[PDB]
RNA sequence: GGGGCGAAAUGGCCUAGACCAUGCCCCUUGGCAAACCCAUUCGACCGGGUUUGGGUCUUCUGACCUCGUAGUCCGCGCUCAGCGGACUUCGACCA
């Protein structure tokens, strides 16, 4: 989670103090992870022995 | 710490240790307020492989104004800054006489009249 | 500022503090000459986390030379540079006793006549 | 609605590889703490509305109360108050 204010220029209430006017958040989640592979070649063969 | 007298002609200023550091001496003047005093900073070093030396002294003193005398509100403000380095590129393996006269000369020239004028009236030294 | 006194069994040399810092302490010997003479290095940190310690001490003297006796005109030259480093890995829950019993077994080993031999004669360790 | 993912649960593809289907991860922000007002058994009764909430001097730049945040030397002494004290910085309705 975070939050920054905003203020603008000499507005509102005839001041310059560059007063805020308002406030944008962000809220969000973090995560973490793991994986593997596994990757494998067979050869097959069949015989009628007789 | 470590004291420096200095006689101006009628009264004597006192230079206290501050910084004590190889690399850099910082001594600070104490007389009343210490922001915007007197500061002489120095510094020793080598220089290349070992052969001569570096010497560096700067004195550095900025003007203060204040107006709680008259005006009902005002902290002490700084003026101007005055910045006066120094420069010694003296070789180890010298001689003692030449180094010697050469500080005599520093000191004469220092002394004398020519320099005071060319400060004070910044006329370019001449006479 | 820091003096040392070391006997060398007819003469006392002096050696004195020049940077004085927590990380590097270097200690110069005052007899004639700055350059070319006796100095150490003393270094302390610690290791890891927090375990043990690391103590570091150099000692180094290069020998001069010079020709102005004779010959017109030779600055004071430096010849050969000897480099003695050293280090101490102690850890702090240790034995008084057991460092105690180490550092007489090292003043004993460095007083010997065998590492004597061993500096002079180039002869290996071992009678 | 706006995004994420092929990871992770499996199915196509399925040396390998990169994509697919259901399929699974979040936002619908939130809080002010005080003071006063109604009709009546002509207050006891829950619910609503208004004035304030770091604050002033020229809250224009910039300073004067306060603190919070750091970095730097710091005193092992000089000053009537004393003291432990210095300088530079960013913020100040709250998560």
């Amino acid at each position: 989670d975070n939050s920054v204010d905003v203020r603008s220029y000499p507005n509102w209430e005839r001041a310059a103090g560059t007063r805020i006017t308002g406030s944008v958040r962000t809220r969000g989640v973090v995560e973490s992870r793991a994986s593997v592979r596994t990757a494998l070649r067979f050869n097959l063969e069949t015989s009628l022995a007789g | 710490s470590k004291t420096i007298v200095l006689s101006v002609g009628e009264a004597t200023r006192t230079l206290t240790e501050i910084q004590s550091t190889a690399d850099r001496q910082i001594f600070e003047e104490k007389v009343g307020p210490l922001v915007g005093r007197l500061r002489l900073t120095a510094s020793l070093r080598q220089n290349g492989a070992k052969t001569a030396y570096r010497v560096n002294l700067k004195l550095d003193q900025a003007d203060v104004v204040d107006c709680s005398t008259s005006v009902c509100g005002e902290l002490p403000k700084v003026r101007y800054t005055q910045v006066w380095s120094h420069d010694v590129t003296i070789v180890a393996n010298s001689t003692e006489a030449s180094r010697k006269s050469l500080y005599d000369l520093t000191k004469s020239l220092v002394a004398t009249s020519q320099v005071e004028d060319l400060v004070v009236n910044l006329v370019p030294l001449g006479r």
